[PDB]
């Protein structure tokens, strides 16, 4: 039965709307300054921001030096004549919290909020690879492919949680175990307490990315660690650097700005009655009637900015871009030749010499955005023996399978995820970069709404988006 | 409901010049900026000239630059390129463009397009 | 001199001879009922279970719900007409210690009861690959060529600690290690400073098993540890596995049932003035006018059942199958082909269904049963130099035997046997399947006395009696 | 501006020199008695004991059996008519010192007394392979060409500090480690404070020695540990063993024995106003007119011995016997076909059948003498994502550069170093034999002062001076 | 010693009868169960009929199911197989089994046997 | 300043005998030993003799031992090496060394030399 969560979603993506449009009317702005995404980034911005009760609760009784807590704001780029004008708006947080109630029947509706962050993920995964953190952290830079909803926080329900890569994850436990060893937080103070819970908790959900046994094991064996040491560390950074071929399952979720579901209930379209998800067709669809500008820098190129904007749109940050190509149907580039910046305007940048454009945000075909990390395909588990222990004084050869008894010493470690470490590396052995996934599985024409005829394409240039 | 309709082109010769006319629709009369583009033969589509309506300023390509010089008339809502010391580069097909918000080079910025006119110079 | 020994292993053998016909008299079975190798293993099991004074030490404070700890018993299988009938017994342990003694002039007499336990575990280990204590206890359920002696009690002397493997040996000790790890086992109580002891001599058994030096400084290693934790947990479980190909030292001797060596004595042999030895030729000897029969299953068959019985005489539950095969002159069949279960018949089992048959423990050759894990032969141990470190600022290449110095970063560990995983490693890829051992032995008929004339096989299936 | 510091070298060598002809006064030594090279020992030797104010401040308080603590001394080899007779003699530590001052302007002008630690330095290492302390310090006794300065007191300053190899380094910290393992050294005791200034600067030294980044990166992991044990040991061998292909900047100073500055000076050479470099041309110069003896046992070859003391002053004994043959002119044999031992008599030898000869110091050509370790050359260093998160369901193969994941999980380790030592062994995987370092740089003749003409040469024996 | 004479095979047609006697020395008169196997020309022996002697139960091959019968005389030590309805792929040579414990299929549990007797059905 | 002037080589027959002088400078006439070594055609130089002069120890080589006796002039700063036996390996060039230190076999130990006298033996 997908009608009850198809009109969940739907009631969800109904309250952006209705939410955007009711903003857009207490600003006053034209109908192009709403379309514009650089203010649906700062509206949605100010929403989360309202809504932040651990962040506000931290900032009233110690505040940040920039302004009063109970005020959110950002800035609204506005045009008058030819001219963009770049205004700083200040608001209540509790007025926009009031202004969400009421467009969500009075309800807190948290869903549509992780829904905008989720969108802030994706734009920002799409946007910067992190290279910072994961050098502070301790990680390779060359892992961003596991990064998905870095940016988030921790504070995401399961349906941020979902969408969290391998990397993420580890990342985020290693912040933790990290913490631990400078002073005593796993101590029997409360904290303690509290933090072993939420520690579990991120281990079972890392646990859940996995869809190999060994990988799912070894998880098992790092969280038994009551006072977790540079062991796990190295052992969690061995299953990020294990995901890059035995991947993960990861969420992958289309969530688009305010202004696109704003622009649609505005037309009239009823997303309860009708139904949404965001797996299906119905995120592309909405993409192709969708007009979208954005603010554009003198030199930047209008189509690589809607190219950054579709990435966005379908978490496509690390997808191949072969195939992300043959979705869209125009070349996507990856990010090294991208004549463009983030979408985000900065704060010291003059107005004068900005200018807006349209987003081509549509595609040539649709497919499915799944969650499976693609085809991992071994359990040999072989319970035969492998060695002669010899009895009887002959001439003989004692045979041994030597291929497998050699591969069980290489990768080992003096710890109790030795073994596991092995087996992981083993598995790994088998895999090869043209192992194809998803068999049978092609993408559609946007005419095709109940996914009838697939289409498997053959590829010949680069597929990584980084470098 | 084609929006621009573009006239003036033809066949002239080297040094010789032209006048390329482009008929604005109400839509496109007030807009942030119309431009011109022109598709040599086998060659993609490249940028001429741009002219944006708040104020005045004007953005040309290298090629065309003293040459070229595109205007607008006053009462009436037609576009002008004005064509002089034309050389065999300039063999082209020239389109009328016109954006909501981009006064640039490239063509992705500009939402509404002709059909072309031809011009041979040979 | 042999003489002496071997007068008095024949003692030890005619102590469990007279003994067996002695308690066929008890039980006044018939001359069918008491050459059933059933009826036996309950009586030599009575025999253990008496004689085992730290279970029955323990079994009087803290009784078993079972039955009193003064009285041992078992199935005995008796046959009126032609139907089977399985009642079962019970017997004062310290009737069976009055007859054990009374059997062998008065005294204790542990060596023959080291030897029925032996006979117990070469029959056990024929029979069951313990994969559930493998993979409870952290080890590979693949090493069961090196899980000699598992069922043997650490009880048995130096006569039953000859006969474990490595990998018996590694466990032992593993229970150890993983049991300090809960609390505090290897504290300054009494029990830590004999515990000490116990590990200490069990780790000098284990470098003893071992005939390559690094295996045996490993070892050493790995007994340093005042407190054994998961690194020579580690450790140990890498020695287990470095034995699979260079193998240890494990002896075999060649065990039969007490109905065998009680018909031999109620026929009138005398073993102390003729001799025998459990690695000569004798035992085959023994075999080859043995007259012995065992309880049958409906769709058993019964050769398969002869199979089992004679592999487990002869401690060829590891060896090669080939060779077996050409010491039998008949076929020995794999486990996973064996259409048959244990000797033992369940408790759940009717005996309406139940019959018997003649065990066919002949075999065509015989041969030595040996003490050696066969050929390992490396030991480069060279002093030289590998590294060139220039003076002059001269234009040449900076020479560095790359194989060895690379060879030996492989496997390495941050802990103190590094370097030995290493060299093992190393060793170990020095050896091949094909490496012949045992140069010049060969097999022997059954008419040489004194292994005059060796015969060395050529062979050709599978060598592996575990799947 | 080299004018200031080759003065000052030459005012060092010049004050050896004054030095040594006015100790040659005081025995009282033949023309031919003070070239012989044992006695330039003794004398050297004595002058060493003198300064040596720790060692006489540890034997004040606590004297050796031997002899008082405010003289020393040493056997002096004098020659009447043809018998050589050896005399102990014995001097006050004072009266040496007091010569010294007074032949260095009175200043204590230690620079010369590091001098001839660093010549006794090049002639032990020349002389001996210490395979002994590499294997109860925990090493492989095939690392001699790391083990530069391993006689030298950690007493050397800087100047004595930049001659010491990588091994040598890692064994003096490898010391220090191992101490703190037994007892509480680290403790806060005074001498644990100081102990870590002492450990800290031994691990800035060695970082120093390294040119690759990540070896230093992984010394400055090792030194964080506030209490070292097996971890960082065996870190600290990871980078030895990897000093060998990826090898460090070691100093090499031609170093001569006083007899030759003493004859030098003798002559009438004036130091300061000449100049003098131990990189330069001048060791090599002050050799081809330098006339030393050397006593010779009955059996040994002379040429032997002229090439012992040769590749003495020139810190060649790990050098490529090709390039110091071709330096010579003659063959530099390796030290395991030299027909001599060490150039010091043993105090049990009889000089009845003691003889002397020429000692042949000269070479054909001259080179440089360098500080680095020859060319490594890696930093890919690539920040590009290297796995594919699949987003949409379609067929396709999920590229991954398996060469550089699957190369990344190869010698991985539990600790804070694991990283590092995989990188480490990367980068020596890429380095080869035969990968020529110092491109362009030749030897030159003797004739050229200033290094104008280089020769470059072509070789086809064996390059390691110890088997 | 040979324990089991057996007799009575010999040649007949195919839908014809044939019955085996097999005389039982005084060690084979009181065992647990004797049996019938046969040998088809170049195939491994095989098994027919086995013959228990507590109970009377018997147990037969699929192949003769029906056709043959395995008889105990009483009175007399001699075992008999009745073969009726006789095919060639009853052609073989059959030999008489008896066991001190087994009644089964397989050949390996009888410890006794005969020397055949032919039976050609052309 | 050649240190060592050598003769009385030439040519003989085998079974003869020789007597080859060396006249030694004032420099080599006290030195610690003085020796002969031959250079066969085609060999390295090898030793022959060494006479040592505090004491009046000699070596001989095994090719020449018995045969050949190196002596010394009293009141004269001459050597002397006495040939007798003459084979055809003693063809070789005789040169003369000494040494300020050394009495032995290898011919490093020695710091002058001559310019040889040939002996050809045939």
């Amino acid at each position: 039965n997908a009608t009850e969560i198809r009109a969940s979603v739907g009631k969800m993506i109904d309250g952006i709307g209705r939410f955007y449009i009711q903003m857009c009317t207490e600003l006053k702005l034209s109908d192009y300054e709403g379309r514009l995404i650089q203010n649906s980034l700062t509206i949605e911005r100010m929403v989360l921001s309202a809504f932040d009760e651990r962040r506000n609760k931290y900032l009233e009784e110690h505040p940040s030096a920039g302004k009063d807590p109970k005020k959110t704001g950002g800035p609204i780029y506005r045009r008058v004549d030819g001219k963009w004008r770049r205004e700083l708006i200040l608001y209540d947080k509790e007025e926009i919290r009031r202004i969400w109630r009421q467009a969500n029947n009075g309800d807190d509706a948290t869903a549509g909020l992780t829904h905008m962050m989720i969108w802030h993920s994706n734009l920002n995964d799409a946007t910067y690879q992190r290279t910072r953190a994961l050098v502070r952290t301790g990680m390779d830079p060359r892992m961003c492919s596991l990064m998905q909803g870095s940016t988030l926080p921790r504070r995401s329900g399961a349906a941020g949680a979902a969408v969290k890569g391998v990397g993420t994850m580890v990342m985020e436990l290693i912040r933790m175990i990290k913490r631990g060893i400078n002073d005593r937080n796993f101590w029997r103070g409360e904290n303690g307490r509290r933090t072993r819970i939420a520690y579990e908790r991120m281990c079972n959900i890392l646990k859940g990315k996995f869809q190999t046994a060994a990988q799912r094991t070894m998880v098992d064996q790092v969280r038994e660690s009551r006072n977790p040491g540079n062991a796990e560390f190295e052992d969690l950074i061995f299953l990020a650097r294990s995901a890059l071929i035995l991947r993960g399952s990861v969420a992958h979720k289309s969530c688009l700005p305010a202004c696109v579901y704003g622009s649609a209930v505005a037309s009239g379209y009823d997303f309860e009655r009708e139904g949404y998800s965001l797996v299906g067709i119905d995120p592309f669809r909405l993409l192709q009637n969708s007009q979208v500008y954005s603010l554009i820098r003198p030199n930047e190129n209008p189509a690589h900015k809607s190219q950054l904007v579709w990435m966005a749109c379908h978490s496509a940050a690390f997808e191949d871009l072969r195939v992300s190509s043959f979705i869209r149907g125009t070349k996507v580039v990856p990010r090294g030749k991208l004549s463009t910046r983030g979408v985000q305007i900065a704060s010291n940048e003059n107005m004068e010499t900005m200018e807006s454009s349209t987003l081509e945000l549509r595609s040539r075909y649709w497919a499915i955005r799944t969650r499976s990390g693609g085809n991992t395909n071994q359990q040999r588990a072989s319970s035969g023996q492998i060695s002669i222990q010899p009895t009887f004084s002959v001439q003989r050869n004692l045979p041994f399978d030597r291929p497998t008894i050699m591969a069980a010493f290489t990768g080992n470690t003096e710890g109790r995820t030795s073994d596991m470490r092995t087996e992981i590396i083993r598995l790994m052995e088998s895999a090869r970069p043209e192992d194809v996934s998803f068999q049978g599985r092609g993408v559609f024409e946007l005419s095709d709404e109940k996914a009838t005829s697939p289409i498997v394409p053959s590829f010949d240039e680069g597929s990584y988006f980084f470098g | 409901q084609v929006q621009l309709q573009e006239s003036g082109g033809g066949l002239v010769q080297a040094g010789g010049s032209l006048r390329l006319t482009c008929a604005l629709s109400e839509r496109t009369s007030t807009s942030y900026a119309q431009g011109w583009f022109r598709q040599p033969p086998g060659k993609e589509r490249e940028f001429v000239a741009s002219l944006r309506t708040h104020d005045g300023n004007t953005h040309y390509t290298d090629s065309v630059k003293g040459r070229f010089t595109i205007s607008r008339d006053n009462a009436e809502n037609t576009l002008y390129l004005q064509m002089n010391s034309l050389k065999t580069e300039d063999t082209a097909v020239y389109y009328c463009a016109a954006s909501l918000g981009y006064s640039g080079a490239y063509a992705s910025g500009y939402d509404y397009w002709g059909q072309g006119t031809q011009v041979t110079v040979s």
